DNA sequence: GAGTTGGTTGGACGGCTGCGAGGC
DNA sequence: GCCTCGCAGCCGTCCAACCAACTCAA
């Protein structure tokens, strides 16, 4: 007999394309080492292991792997009358399936279930783990999707007269249909009623009659909601079943512990038989929604399996140093590092590394791991890429690990493998997610995404790039930067010279394999993104998966559905504040709106269902009193006050941030444990609650609603400039301020008060103090913004004080540099570090940057620059102080010329992307020093790597050596790319650096920044920081030596001031 | 006031108006170098030396302290302390002065311009002021001493002299005065004769006209630069006793301009 | 796969050199 | 006959528009 639905994934195999290298052919002769064999070998797919050797498809007892499957291609492995007892479960993902009564018939299943499912019908499977951990799926029957259609609409289209006429029109469009994909349809396969909703858009719509249509398929319901009546509005078509069964059981959740209860006869959940499990558990059952309860308490994660793993992976073409193609049956997966952890205690339990060709592992490197007391790797040894990919496979299926994990697995590992088994060995992978068959296993891209039926894929990447803000995310610069860990490295380029090197040279491939994937394992048990994104599920009502894949708005659109149909709603389906740039050195007080557009949508109550856009709609009540009036885009709109009709949107925001509270409340007083999941927790809700704005604002998606967008924008807008006219009302004078807060007498500094916004920018503004000093102002502040949120605001609408800076630099709109009070540097929107630039430039720049902000000397200066127009510094002395700003730069320009430097410090580098007769351009600089080293210096020069390089200064030997006609197999003044040159010989020769060339960038790299002291003039800014160098002037040391023979005499330095005096009068009296 | 000041105004400035006139483009890039003779400018012009010495006596107020000074003429690259004087640069013109203040080697030039306006009343045109600090170090190297000859020549006679001159380095000029002061310039083609005579198109005068000699150059841009800077009659003058011989050419116009050229082989 | 930078092409502004020929 | 005045052509300098090149994932 067999199984009931088959199993697609491979559990025999004796025939398969065998490709391998063949270097690993270490008696085969020089000739015959180079490319791949390629062709069809009859035999079991092969692994060997310490000297033994198996069936990668034989399941038994001397297994190289772990495992955590009961059935193996139809045969029961479990021991003899294993059969656990299931009453709490954990479920971490939810499946959603069509099955037939028919395909089922064979099947021991209960009438009540093959009733849900005749002739067809949708099952919800809940995935999980029971406390022993034992794998669960629990089968729901009876959960339908359904859709609304208006009925008065139907009925003055279609003629309908009854329900059942609605049923047989669909059941016709659907005998109808192109190709007759949907050929048996009838009636039956549907049920209509007639109830009373509200559509959620506008105040003034009225409840009306619908159809609610319930379907048993989303196969179905895809095709009615645009196939059938196209004219007639739709709604909450696009709901999918798993949604419905959350929504429709009050408590249920996508993530979380459940108890099997008896139902409303006293039925049960019926355990199925083992060749009528649907995937890879250990049990299976068959119930209703009415057998299933959440439960309270239990919280802790039960012992899910995390794997993480890293591919490797060897270009075979015509150059080994180009990046490995999947679809080139030549670029071959060469090793997978595969780690496995248990989840809930964290615990590393295996080490698997599977290996094209033999491999030993380096002594040191096993001697390291036992140090740290971490699993002995397992080495799996493979002929053949095919019986290496099958072995992994094979073990993704028989452990089912219930999470995986790696860096840039979604964009590189997962895309590469899956095309190599679809594309290169053909074969099907529906069947090796957690259902046995026609499961989705699928990568598509977008960068890429990827759904796995029964597993969550987390890359480390995408939660790195989001958390942590870094120059780099290289896993070398994360592990630095994270973990704090000087890692190794192997380089694309080394790896094909370690690969054909033979056995311990491919143990040293590994080694880096293996450690890659520890430094992973270590990040993701540091970040712990599976407990946010769980966490992210349970709020919005979603399953996990989708919660990583799709956007932000199914997580809103979710919770709007919950509470819209509790309201009998249904959802259809679809220059003043800019800064003066400049420097303060009187404190400025920043004020910043805490969650600025959640607490409008709250306080002006916007939704879908408060809005209109007709005056009679709200003509029985009163302005101002019972609605707002706003204009918006040129509209007139008005939205009616909480008490006429309570927003939707301000319910969610309302409930939520009672709930983030009450969290945050409870942090303090509990355990290191319980603070995780609290803050994991209270984290969720910040996310959820900053997308509603963002959901009503996108334009073809889920419910939106622009003119809901443009109001809270427009408030947003408003309340800035109340704020800003209220401050240069309320406090234009020190005794005003001071009859408001008495302190500010102690407060008082030399010189005129007043406070002004100087900047602001969507919720924030700065204010600054002159007069006044900085040691009380934040506490005043936090003073200031309780009176003005009292003042001109609505609750929860709230102005906090956030920071008090002691020096500021106005760069632009969204760029500045400051000190807070506390000591602390801010940047915003500058990059003072750049990645092209050497060492000295970088490193200088900032000490221009920490002397403004440190001398106070320098400071007072730059603070006087302000007073005049920028052009007016061209003519005029500049102030007292910046002459230790110039100091810096005079020093800069020395320390350029000085002979005893570290040339290293003015080191640039690039690496060739090719080889360098494939350029278009020829002058790159890397390119000369190519040629300079091949020609000039006659030494290898290095094979598509990093060139390092320096500029240096024209000269003779350079001019000369520009004639570089070995290149081929203006003279006058040279270009930047003719004077590059390299640093062994630039230190060896003595060579002197382009004064110029790093100068002018140095100057190039602070204008950037010093342009808000003069105006934003780069001109300008250059020009005054050129003038602080001393200039210097000569004849060409062949001139002065023909002038000296020609009898003139010196002039300038060289002489005493009496005998240039006399020689400027011999001057005088010669040229009468 | 400053410590030196320099100020040009009515005559004065009238007279160094006159003298740029002619001198156009030709010394915008330049060295100034002032002590308390003067302001002399210096430049190079196709390599050849040349000099515009402007006496204290040619302004309407000179006053020095300290050190001598040097200054490049363009200012951030771009503006040349010079401009002020070109032929129609700014045609209200009425007053310019310097104003050097500091302590060496790091004093500073500021140069200040006023123009006529309404009833003849002097505004100072603020935009267009300029300041130049010193050269922390400089050498320039400067004629001296008296000429062996000097032989004054008009408009005509200069322009026969520099058509007379070779082309090229290809063929060199021969500059000789012979016995009966009879000048001549001449090549492997073209010839000029004149008759000198101490202190009529062929009659030239001279301070010294029995010291005989005979000088070539051979690489001779003077054609180009004497007429670059448009030279209307001017005086030869020869250091002979030398080890590389000099002649300096000495405008005799409104321009008192000067350039230098090496000669060969003596 | 998107931001920065060193090099190439192009047209325009400004000033000088050489030719032709008007006024004296 | 010859001094000097304007036009036409060449050159240098400059701003602008554009291009090819890194960098990265193994
Ligand atoms: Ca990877
Ligand atoms: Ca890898």
């Amino acid at each position: 007999t067999g199984p009931t639905q088959r199993h697609t994934y491979y559990s025999e195999c004796d025939e398969f394309r065998f490709i391998a290298p063949r270097v690993l052919d270490e008696d085969a002769p020089p000739e015959k080492r180079a490319g791949v064999h390629d062709g069809h070998l009859k035999r079991a797919p092969k692994v060997y292991c310490g000297g033994d050797e198996r069936d990668v498809l034989r399941v038994g007892s001397g297994g190289f792997w772990p495992r955590r499957s009961r059935l193996w291609g139809g045969v029961d492995h479990a021991p003899a009358g294993f059969n656990p007892t299931v009453t709490v479960f954990h479920v971490y993902d939810i499946l959603e399936n069509v099955e037939h009564a028919y395909g089922m018939r064979a099947a021991q299943f209960h009438a009540r279930f093959m009733d849900a499912i005749t002739p067809t019908g949708t099952v919800i499977t809940l995935l999980g783990l029971t406390p022993e951990g034992h794998r669960v799926a629990v089968h729901v029957y009876g959960t339908r999707q359904y859709f609304y259609m208006n009925k008065e609409e139907v009925d003055r289209h279609l003629q309908c007269r009854a329900p059942r006429d609605l049923c047989e029109r669909m059941a016709a469009a659907l005998r109808e249909s192109p190709g007759a994909s949907f050929r048996g349809i009838s009636a039956d396969h549907f049920e209509a009623e007639v109830v009373e909703r509200t559509d959620v858009y506008y105040y003034e719509t009225r409840p009306a009659l619908f159809y609610r249509v319930y379907v048993r398929s989303g196969r179905v319901l895809s095709y009615l909601c645009d196939n059938f009546c196209p004219a007639i509005k739709k709604y909450e078509g696009g709901v999918d079943a798993t949604t419905r069964f959350i929504l429709d059981n009050p408590g249920f959740v996508t993530f979380g512990w459940y108890r099997l209860k008896p139902g409303r006869n006293n039925t049960l959940a019926q355990p199925r038989a083992p060749m009528a499990f649907g995937t890879s558990s250990d049990v299976e059952f068959n119930c209703t929604a009415d057998n299933l309860a959440i439960e309270g308490g239990m919280s802790d994660l039960p012992a899910y399996k995390l794997m993480c793993f890293d591919i490797e992976c060897k270009a075979g073409g015509e150059d080994e140093l180009a990046f490995p193609v999947a679809g080139h049956p030549e670029d071959l997966v060469i090793q997978i590092s595969c780690l496995l952890y248990d989840l809930s205690t964290t615990a590393l339990e295996h080490v698997l590394l599977f290996s094209l060709g033999s491999c030993d592992l380096p002594e040191s490197h096993l001697n390291e791991l036992a140090a740290r007391g971490l699993p002995t790797p397992v080495v799996l040894e493979f002929d053949s890429e095919f019986e290496m990919l099958l072995a992994f496979m094979t073990l993704v299926k028989q452990y089912g690990p219930e999470f995986v994990t790696g860096y840039n697995i979604i964009n590189f590992d997962w895309p590469f493998l899956l095309a190599k088994l679809t594309d290169i060995y053909k074969v099907p992978l529906d069947g090796y997610g957690r259902m046995n068959g026609r499961g989705v296993f699928r990568v598509w891209d977008i960068r890429s995404k990827i759904k796995v039926n029964g597993m969550v894929n987390i890359d480390m990447y995408g939660i790195i790039t989001d958390k942590i803000k870094l120059s780099s995310y290289k896993l070398n610069a994360v592990a630095e930067a994270v973990l704090k860990d000087k890692k190794k490295d192997l380089s694309y380029r080394d790896i094909p010279a370690y690969y054909a090197a033979g056995p311990a040279q491919r143990g040293v491939i590994g080694e880096y394999c293996i450690q890659d994937s520890l430094l992973v394992g270590q990040l993701f048990f540091k970040f712990l993104p599976h407990l946010e994104l769980s966490a992210v599920a349970r709020l919005a009502g979603i399953n996990i998966t989708r919660t990583i894949y799709d956007g932000q708005q199914i997580r809103v659109f979710t919770c709007l559905l919950r509470l819209a149909d509790q309201k009998g709603f249904i959802l259809p389906d679809t220059r003043v504040l800019d800064p003066t740039s400049g420097f303060h050195v009187n404190p400025v007080v920043v004020f910043d709106f805490a969650s600025l557009y959640p607490s409008i949508i709250q306080a002006h109550n916007l939704c879908f269902s408060t809005l209109s856009l007709r005056a009679d709609a709200v003509a029985h009540l009163e302005a101002g009193k019972d609605y707002l009036e706003i204009e918006v885009g040129g509209r007139r709109l008005f939205f009616v006050k909480a008490h006429v009709r309570e927003s939707l949107l301000s319910i969610l925001l309302r409930d939520w941030l009672a709930m983030r509270k009450q969290i945050r409340s409870r942090i303090p007083q509990s355990s290191p444990e319980e603070a995780v999941l609290l803050d994991k927790q209270q984290a969720a809700i910040k996310v959820v609650c900053n997308s509603v704005y963002g959901f009503t604002g996108v334009q073809h998606g889920l419910l939106p609603c622009l003119h809901v967008a443009a109001t809270v924008t427009t408030i947003g807008r408003e309340m800035l400039l109340a704020t800003r006219e209220y401050v240069h009302a309320r406090w234009a004078a020190f005794e005003q301020l001071l009859a408001d807060f008495p302190e500010a007498a102690d407060m008082r500094a030399p010189g005129p008060y007043s406070m002004r916004i100087i900047y602001g920018d969507t919720d924030s503004i700065f204010v600054l103090c002159r007069g006044l000093t900085a040691a009380g102002l934040t506490a005043v502040g936090d003073k200031m913004a309780s009176h003005i949120s009292r003042a001109l605001f609505l609750p929860p609408i709230k102005l906090e004080c956030e920071k008090t800076f002691t020096k500021l630099l106005l760069i632009a709109k969204k760029k500045y540099i400051g000190v807070i009070y506390g000591g602390k540097m801010l940047i915003k929107g500058v990059d003072l570090v750049r990645k092209n630039n050497c060492a000295f430039i970088n490193r200088t720049s900032r000490a221009l940057v920490d002397l403004l902000f440190y001398d106070d000397t320098v400071s007072g200066a730059a603070a006087a620059l302000a007073e005049r127009p920028a052009e007016e510094w061209l003519a005029r002395p500049l102030p007292e102080g910046l002459q230790a700003f110039g100091a810096v730069l005079v020093d800069a320009h020395r320390r350029i010329t000085d002979p005893e430097r570290d040339i290293q410090d003015f080191v640039l580098t690039a690496e060739l992307s090719r080889h360098p007769r494939a350029y278009t351009n020829k002058r790159l600089a890397h390119l000369t020093v190519y040629y300079k080293l091949m020609a000039r210096r006659a030494q290898v020069p290095s094979i598509k790597d990093r060139i390092p390089y320096v500029i240096v200064a024209q000269t003779r030997e350079v001019e000369e050596t520009v004639a570089r006609l070995a290149a081929l197999r203006k003279p006058r003044k040279l270009l930047v790319s003719e004077l590059a040159e390299d640093p062994a010989y630039a230190i060896a020769h003595g060579v002197a650096l382009n004064t110029d060339y790093y100068f002018s960038h140095l100057l190039g790299a602070a204008c950037v920044t010093f342009k808000a002291l003069f105006g934003n003039n780069a001109k300008i800014t250059e020009s005054l920081l050129k003038r602080f160098i001393p200039e210097v002037w000569h004849p060409p040391d062949d001139v002065a030596a023909r002038l000296r023979t020609a009898g003139f005499g010196a002039v300038g330095a060289g002489a005493t001031a009496e005998e240039t005096r006399r020689m400027l009068h011999r001057a005088f009296d010669t040229l009468a | 006031g400053a410590p030196c000041q320099v100020v040009l105004q009515g005559a004065e400035l009238n007279g160094i108006l006159q003298a740029f006139a002619p001198l156009r483009t030709s010394l915008l890039d330049s060295l100034l170098v002032m002590g308390d003779r003067g302001i002399l400018i210096h430049n190079t012009i196709f390599g050849e030396q040349v000099f515009l010495p402007l006496e204290h006596s040619q302004f309407s107020r000179y006053r020095w302290r300290g050190p001598t000074a040097a200054f490049l003429s363009l200012v951030d690259q771009k503006r040349s302390l010079l401009s002020v004087f070109r032929a129609n640069q700014y045609p209200d013109l009425r007053r310019v002065e310097l104003a050097i203040t500091g302590q060496a080697p790091f004093r500073t030039l500021v140069q200040r311009i006023w123009t006529t306006t309404s009833d003849g009343e002097a505004v100072e045109l603020a935009s267009e002021t300029l300041m130049k600090r010193e050269l922390t170090s400089f050498v320039v190297l400067v004629p001296q001493g008296t000429p062996d000859v000097q032989l004054r020549l008009t408009r005509p006679q200069l322009t026969k002299v520099l058509n007379a001159t070779g082309a090229d380095s290809a063929t060199p000029t021969t500059f000789e005065l012979g016995v009966n002061g009879k000048f001549s310039v001449f090549t492997t083609s073209t010839c000029v004769t004149f008759a000198a005579r101490e202190e009529n198109a062929k009659t030239v005068y001279g301070e010294n006209t029995h010291r005989t000699f005979s000088v070539v150059v051979d690489d001779c841009s003077m054609r180009a630069v004497l007429r670059r800077l448009q030279v209307g009659g001017g005086t030869l003058k020869f250091f002979l006793t030398t080890p590389v011989p000099s002649l300096c050419v000495t405008a005799t116009g409104p321009n008192a301009v000067s350039a230098v050229f090496l000669l060969k082989p003596q």
